[PDB]
């Protein structure tokens, strides 16, 4: 682990040269020793609000929200700087951080952000205010390399199927219960309680891990299953009857 | 309470008084006694109905 640390103390103008050598550095080691690297980038915001104080410094004219017109050829060359090369034993995998001012979708430094890169992860004040951690909101969590990252070999042949059908059960179960919050519990199916018992396990077990509790994947695919077992795979309608055969009656 | 709106229902009961006797009509009391039965059944089909 190499670690930089900037203090809200230390100059402003330090903040903007950060990332680069940040970036200077996982480059090196990247494409001169092969290896795999994961540069992990915090606070984004801080970026912009530093590089906002040094355009207004230098004088030039404010361009969109008081933010400098070329933030995004900014963002975008720090952003681009990933990936992987061909005839090179290595790659550079980004995950920035950033956070939202007054929860809103549509501020700019989201908004490029999201522009210029792939996929997105939401956290959710609801689920952190019922005291989950960590809490990771996967209902407008997205993703755009899923269907190529996954796949036979390098994991089990029984993921996407998983991915797809866990999504599935818990939407219905939480809009099944906004249902049963006007409809009434009397009125609910034994199938709409194994809706509703899907819900609590799966926020119970499969989205609280605690600090340290260091889950593989597999063991993430076993709870998956195990959520899954509570139906039968008649109700299981995201999965191909190929696969029940084999997984299902575990 | 069949949902947030509760709509009000019967109940059939038997009072106690029971259902008088006629046994001077030519002696006839059977027939009269399943026709008690026929229209107490459909009695309680028809609260039901209510």
């Amino acid at each position: 682990v190499c670690l930089f640390l900037n203090l809200a103390n230390d100059p402003t103008i330090e903040r903007i040269i950060t990332p680069r050598l940040a970036l200077t550095t996982a480059e090196f080691l990247a494409y001169q020793c092969e290896k795999h690297v994961l540069v992990i980038l915090t606070d984004m915001s801080s970026y912009a609000e530093a590089l906002r104080e040094v355009s207004a410094a230098r004088e030039e004219v404010p361009g969109r929200r008081g933010f400098p017109g070329y933030m995004y050829t900014d963002l975008a060359t720090i952003y681009e700087r990933a990936g992987r090369v061909e005839g090179r034993n290595g790659s550079i995998t980004q995950i920035p951080i950033l956070t939202m001012p007054n929860d809103d979708i549509t501020h700019p430094i989201p908004d490029l952000t999201g522009y210029i890169t792939e996929g997105q992860i939401y956290v959710d004040r609801q689920l952190h205010n019922r005291q989950i951690y960590p809490p990771i909101n996967v209902l407008p969590s997205l993703s755009r390399l899923m269907k190529s990252a996954i796949g036979e070999g390098m994991t089990r042949k029984d993921h996407a199927d998983v991915s797809n059908q866990l999504y599935a059960c818990y939407a219905i179960g939480k809009d099944v219960q906004a249902m049963k919050a006007v409809v009434g519990e009397e009125a609910l199916t034994s199938d709409d309680l194994l809706y509703l018992e899907f819900l609590q396990k799966f926020e119970k077990n499969f989205i609280t891990q605690g600090p340290y509790e260091n889950r593989t994947v597999y063991e993430t695919l076993d709870i998956g299953w195990q959520l899954l077992r509570i139906f039968p795979k008649e109700m299981l309608k995201r999965i191909p009857q190929s696969t029940l055969s084999e997984f299902y009656p575990r | 309470n069949v949902a947030g709106v509760t709509l009000p229902v019967f109940e059939h009961y038997h009072e106690g008084t029971d259902s008088y006797e006629l046994t001077g009509l030519a002696r006839g009391g059977e027939q009269l006694a399943k026709l008690k039965r026929n229209y107490a059944k459909a009695v309680e089909l028809l609260v039901e109905l209510a």
